[PDB]
């Protein structure tokens, strides 16, 4: 079984710059002048899309910004110029022998200018409190880079261990991320405290930003 | 140097009509597929039950090389499970076919200025061919209740029809030479092998 | 218009079997190979096997010959993969795709793909979501815009889909990936940033669809009080 190894595992590139992704084969994939290597692009939630076949031949409809090269064990997919909608994972495939195998993938991220999150906090709805659970939500909208710190504070005490974060994929047009942080409490515990706050630290903010409410709209 | 005689099949000066397709039995030789891999002529090179890249590593009890001429938009019918005039009435591959289909455009050899009409196919038949059946009958086809008595007429048609291969025709109606390599594995010892 | 269509998701009990379809259209089904590929969440692709629809010759990855069986129905232009004795390791997205097999052309290149069938192997029961409003705040123009949303909670299995205003509101919508809670149920939020002024003038309705439980919730989201 031929093993294909892709490096880098992840890659960040600015718009207009060059991205080079490498595929290394545990055995030669060259057969009578042909390199049986294929490249695919997979955006999140979608089927992979064919880019390159026979290591250098562009599939029709694919922009010439994509190019394939290499021979024997080492192959490369090059994206120049990189654009915003190139956010995806890229896979190589060999078909010189069965089983046909794929590389582990290279995830491409777009480097853009720093952008601070817009921060919003949402109290639990009254409907949810009827069920006995309270979810408090903190939203960080349209920020870059990905690193951000969300700290929950209840009656000014930092809370850890009862919150969960989810992040969107890098937006295909503006290259930002958005993030939700959800703090989960029993109804009783929610009703024992007054001030609910989330504090966001991010490179785009000159100092941390805090959004808060008082339970019961006090 | 006992190379399998692929050149005799692929490079034969004359090719057969598809209804009278030729078959060459191949045995007791080393098959050098390099000559096929290094050819730039082939527009179709499709294998079934075997991999094209793995041919030089495999051994077979017998090889049959079948060859004929059809038009280009019919090469798709030379494959397992196909339907149409060629697959049903002229040349039929079984579902479990093991081998390769190779085709290349032969307009420079098999067309001529007034049209080449020497290549023919069977147009009418009472039943479908069985796999690898070769039917060379010229018997008048009875399309109706009226017997034909060996004579063409209203519901009585000659069963063969000529291709008209005009040099200026589009590629869909240009002649393509086809070779079908079938690889049979029996329990008997093998006689044909590529350079292992 | 070459098209390969697969059902979106399946929930199947462990140790049971599942049969998935791949409906082909826009080309001659019996002249292209159909291949099947496995993608476990967050991982790469793994080849399962191939079938030639004319006559049904199959080729299997040795890893999957006990797990998978490939068939076709040529009259309906549909290919099928059956997976047997399912475990949690078989929870994954399964893709069908086509290739032409021509050594002097595209060869094994997968030019057209189905969009995948996401298989969840679990014994848990199907549960439709509860949809709660994330109400816009009375304080105005933080970040220059207001934000509002829907919290979609306590549903199983994935997926849920959310749209806003029946698909008329698409700008500024962010639908987060679902998180698996310790309860074994999924939770998700969908948010949209809108003009703070439009809070009075415009109605915002999130449309939540949970096909596995045949549930559709349209929840209006309003400022509190
Ligand atoms: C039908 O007829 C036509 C016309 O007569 C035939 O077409 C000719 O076919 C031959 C090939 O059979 C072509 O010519 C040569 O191909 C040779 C193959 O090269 C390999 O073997 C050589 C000796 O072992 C060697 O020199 C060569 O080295 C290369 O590969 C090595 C390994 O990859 C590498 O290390 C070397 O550096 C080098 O790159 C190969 O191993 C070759 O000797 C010649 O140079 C030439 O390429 C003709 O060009 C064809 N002519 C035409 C007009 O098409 C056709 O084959 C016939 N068909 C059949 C089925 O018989």
């Amino acid at each position: 079984d031929i093993v294909l190894t892709q490096s880098p595992v992840s890659l960040a590139v600015s718009l207009g710059q060059r991205a080079t992704i490498s595929c290394r084969a545990s055995e030669s994939v060259d057969f009578y002048g042909n390199s049986f290597i294929y490249w695919y692009q997979q955006k999140p939630g979608q089927a992979p899309k064919l880019l390159i076949y026979r290591a250098s031949n562009l599939e029709s409809g694919i922009p010439a910004r994509f190019s394939g090269s290499g021979s024997r064990t080492d192959f490369t997919l090059t994206i120049h110029p990189v654009e915003a909608d190139d956010v995806a994972t890229y896979y190589c495939q060999q078909s010189i022998e069965d089983p046909r195998t794929f590389g582990g993938g290279t995830k491409l991220e777009i480097k853009r200018t720093v952008a601070a999150p817009s921060v919003f906090i949402f109290p639990p709805s009254d409907e949810q409190l009827k069920s006995g659970t309270a979810s408090v939500v903190c939203l960080l909208n349209n920020f870059y880079p990905r690193e951000a710190k969300v700290q929950w504070k209840v009656d000014n005490a930092l809370q850890s261990g009862n919150s969960q974060e989810s992040v969107t994929e890098q937006d295909s047009k503006d290259s930002t991320y958005s993030l939700s942080s959800t703090l989960t409490l029993s109804k009783a515990d929610y009703e024992k405290h007054k001030v609910y706050a989330c504090e966001v630290t991010h490179q785009g903010l000159s100092s941390p930003v805090t959004k808060s409410f008082n339970r019961g709209e006090c | 140097t006992n190379l399998c005689p692929f050149g005799e099949v692929f490079n034969a000066t004359r090719f057969a009509s598809v209804y009278a397709w030729n078959r060459k039995r191949i045995s007791n030789c080393v098959a050098d597929y390099s000559v096929l891999y290094n050819s730039a002529s082939f527009s179709t090179f499709k294998c079934y039950g075997v991999s094209p890249t793995k041919l030089n590593d495999l051994c077979f009890t017998n090889v049959y090389a079948d060859s004929f001429v059809i038009r280009g938009d019919e090469v798709r019918q030379i494959a397992p499970g196909q339907t149409g005039k060629i697959a049903d009435y002229n040349y039929k591959l079984p579902d479990d076919f093991t081998g390769c289909v190779i085709a290349w455009n032969s307009n420079n050899l098999d067309s001529k200025v007034g049209g080449n009409y020497n290549y023919l196919y069977r147009l009418f038949r009472k039943s479908n061919l069985k796999p690898f059946e070769r039917d060379i009958s010229t018997e008048i086809y009875q399309a109706g209740s009226t017997p034909c008595n060996g004579v063409e007429g209203f519901n009585c048609y000659f069963p063969l029809q000529s291709y008209g291969f005009q040099p200026t025709n589009g590629v869909g109606y240009q002649p393509y030479r086809v070779v079908v390599l079938s690889f049979e594995l029996l329990h008997a010892p093998a006689t044909v092998c590529g350079p292992k | 218009q070459v098209q390969l269509q697969q059902p979106g998701a399946e929930l199947v009990k462990p140790g049971a079997s599942v049969k998935m379809s791949c409906k082909a259209s826009g080309y001659t089904f019996i002249t292209y190979w159909i291949t099947w590929v496995k993608q476990r969440p967050g991982q790469g692709l793994e080849w399962i096997g191939d079938i030639y629809p004319g006559g049904g010759r199959t080729n299997y990855n040795e890893k999957f010959k006990s797990k998978a069986t490939l068939t076709v129905d040529t009259s309906s232009s549909t290919a099928y993969m059956q997976l047997r004795s399912l475990t949690s390791e078989d929870s994954a997205v399964y893709y069908c795709a086509r290739y032409d097999g021509n050594y002097v052309g595209y060869y094994y290149a997968m030019d057209y793909w189905g969009q995948g069938t996401s298989v969840t192997v679990s014994s848990a029961s199907t549960k439709g979501p509860s949809v709660f409003p994330l109400a816009p705040s009375s304080k105005s123009t933080s970040g220059g815009t207001a934000a509002l949303g829907c919290l979609v909670k306590d549903y199983f299995p994935e997926p849920v889909t959310v749209s806003w205003n029946s698909g008329a509101l698409t700008s500024g919508v962010h639908t987060f990936p679902a998180v698996l809670q310790s309860s074994g149920l999924y939770s998700l939020s969908s948010v949209v940033t809108v003009p703070s002024s439009s809070l009075g003038t415009q109605t915002y309705i999130c449309n939540v669809n949970h096909k596995p439980s045949n549930t559709k919730v349209d929840k209006r989201v309003e400022p509190k009080s």
